[PDB]
């Protein structure tokens, strides 16, 4: 399962990252439907989780060919967004279970990059640039 | 149980003295006193002198410690450690050895209240003048004479 | 196909009949929403190769949103129904 | 999952007052490498140093130590969330629960015992109580000097205001809004009688 493309936005609303793993303006594409996905956190149409203290992956909305799920880390206002083809989901139990599992590393990465004692206190730069590698290194 | 007890270091000056009197626990506990300050040199003087006889006529490869030292009234009971720290113990014979015991202090009194305790000194010779046996800075910490008395009292 | 289409048609309208009713009860309205949103999801997701997927996709939707016809809430599942009609729409006629 | 020995741990939270006096006094017992030289200051004196040097020395040295406590609260915090998973909000539900959630988790990763009874305003501050504070358990002077080991001990108290500022931090209410402050006020009330003889209060206040 190769994602379209990841997207992390903090409680602020400040997307850190819409990395994609690469035509050139599917970039533009990809960031509209971060934008798009990025109001749904706040909003009665969709039940979140909020059972058993466990983040929940939920199918957030499908837009010009590109199935978005997305999870809210209520804890830390952290929020991830990542999109797939249709022509590379064959919609079983399994595939929904490995997709919570690749969200599960993408929070890890951030995690770790985040507690880098070496991060002097918000450059984002940086943040990009170890998180832009870490990203290389899994999706590939 | 036990008489006196004395501990020296590294620098072969003596840096706790603990005299004991007749079997009430409330005894006459005159610590760190200038009026043992003669006889404890000497038993330094003693302690090395057997020690370097030990080594001296040694075999195998381990390098043997002198454990204990009886004359006709009394005993000697001595832990050496590598950090050169000696706790030597004077005591009635009345059992076997005190080296459990004195392990013991080493390990739950004087590491965890001098050592751990950075408030205080260690290596208690200072600058120079006083690396040799000339000089007295012995501890005065409240948690290890309190404790220290507190462990030493049913033994006596 | 015989086999599975029609099992899931029927599952899906006493589903959305008994599970639900209609008329008020906004709690209602939302389960609603989300029950077609995953109908259509899983509809989607694995009857394709079927060449009349989008036909059948736009006359679904369009009749499923004559429902929610008679508040904020009530208006924003519409406009997504809409949203999802009108991106098949582009989806197929492109 | 991998461990490490409390000891060694401890030893190194310990060093940091030291820390926190030396490099700024670097920035304000000689010894060889293998060819420059380095100058080493003991431990413990810094320690007498901090005591008796100047009130702003004291507050510059106490706000760095602060600050390394806030990284280690900051730091630590995330990874807390990630595992424990408590039952929070980013900003505020109420302020007992985020208390509740740094008692019941934070002490017990740091510190090897829950931190006791807290008490609680509803409306403005709280107080965190702790008897007998395990990283000072072993910190003692003289027999008579017992005003001096209080008004020395001090800046050890620093470390965990700086860790209890941080985790608030990165879980809504910034260091702008919020002020921490310990004191040796706490008595040993009637448990059994430890090594140090106080202990420690956290006034926490949130706004």
């Amino acid at each position: 399962l190769r994602p379209c493309f990841v997207s992390l936005i903090d409680e602020s609303d400040k997307p850190i990252l819409i990395y994609v793993p690469n035509e050139m303006n599917d970039v533009l594409k990809y960031n509209v439907l971060s934008n798009i996905s990025l109001d749904y956190f706040e909003s009665a149409l969709v039940e979140w989780h909020s059972l058993d203290s466990k983040p929940l992956l939920k199918s957030i909305f499908q837009l010009e060919g590109v199935s978005v799920f997305a999870m809210l880390i209520k804890q830390t206002g952290l929020k991830i967004v990542i999109g797939f083809e249709q022509k590379s989901l064959s919609g079983a139990d399994d595939e929904f279970e490995a997709i919570n599992q690749i969200f599960e590393t993408v929070r890890k990465i951030y995690i770790r990059v985040k507690c880098n004692p070496l991060l002097v206190s918000g450059d984002e730069k940086s943040i990009i640039k170890s998180l832009e590698r870490k990203f290389d290194e899994l999706f590939i | 149980g036990i008489y006196s007890f004395w501990i020296f270091d590294r620098h072969c000056n003596c840096i706790f003295d603990r005299e004991w009197t007749l079997a009430s626990n409330s005894a006459s506990g005159t610590i760190n006193s200038k009026q043992n300050e003669e006889d404890a040199k000497l038993l330094y003087g003693m302690i090395f002198s057997l020690r370097s006889i030990t080594q001296k006529l040694s075999k195998g490869s381990v390098k043997n410690d002198i454990r204990s030292i009886s004359t006709g009234k009394y005993r000697v009971h001595t832990y050496c450690t590598a950090s050169g720290l000696w706790f030597v113990l004077l005591s009635d014979f009345k059992q076997q050895s005190y080296t459990q015991v004195l392990q013991y202090i080493y390990s739950h009194i004087y590491v965890k209240y001098v050592s751990n305790n950075l408030l205080s000194p260690y290596d208690f010779a200072e600058n120079e003048n006083e690396m040799r046996g000339q000089g007295t800075r012995k501890i005065t910490n409240r948690n290890f004479i309190s404790v220290l008395e507190s462990f030493l009292a049913p033994m006596v | 196909t015989l086999d599975k289409f029609q099992l899931h048609k029927y599952f899906f309208i006493r589903r959305l009949r008994l599970l639900k009713l209609e008329d008020q009860t906004l709690t209602a309205f939302v389960g609603a929403f989300q029950l077609i949103k995953n109908f259509i999801e899983s509809i989607s997701i694995e009857y394709r190769k079927s060449v009349r997927l989008l036909e059948f996709k736009h006359y679904f939707i369009t009749s499923m949103l004559s429902y929610f016809e008679f508040n904020p809430l009530l208006c924003e599942i519409k406009a997504e129904l809409l949203m999802l009609k009108r991106d098949n729409w582009v989806q197929g006629v492109m | 999952l991998p461990k490490v020995s409390q000891s060694v741990y401890q030893m190194l939270l310990n060093e940091m007052v030291p820390l926190a006096m030396g490099i700024e006094r670097q920035i304000s017992r000689l010894k060889i490498e293998e060819h420059h030289t380095v100058d080493i200051i003991r431990s413990h004196n810094l320690i007498h140093e901090l005591y008796k040097a100047d009130e702003e020395e004291k507050e510059k040295v106490l706000a760095r130590l602060r600050n390394i406590g806030f990284q280690i609260g900051l730091k630590l915090s995330e990874l807390l969330i990630f595992s424990n998973n408590p039952n929070l909000k980013f900003k505020e539900m109420d302020l007992l629960l985020i208390m509740k959630f740094i008692c019941r988790d934070v002490w017990k990763q740091i510190f090897g015992k829950q931190i006791d009874n807290l008490k609680t305003n509803h409306r403005g501050t709280f107080y965190l109580l702790d008897y007998d504070y395990r990283p000072i358990q072993s910190f003692s002077l003289e027999e008579d000097a017992k005003n001096e080991e209080l008004k020395m001990i001090e800046p050890f108290l620093e470390i965990p205001v700086g860790i209890i500022r941080g985790v608030l931090s990165s879980l809504g209410y910034s260091s702008e809004e919020v002020i921490c402050l310990a004191s040796f006020i706490d008595r040993p009330t009637d448990r059994p009688k430890t090594a140090f003889p106080k202990g420690v209060s956290f006034h926490v206040q949130v706004t």
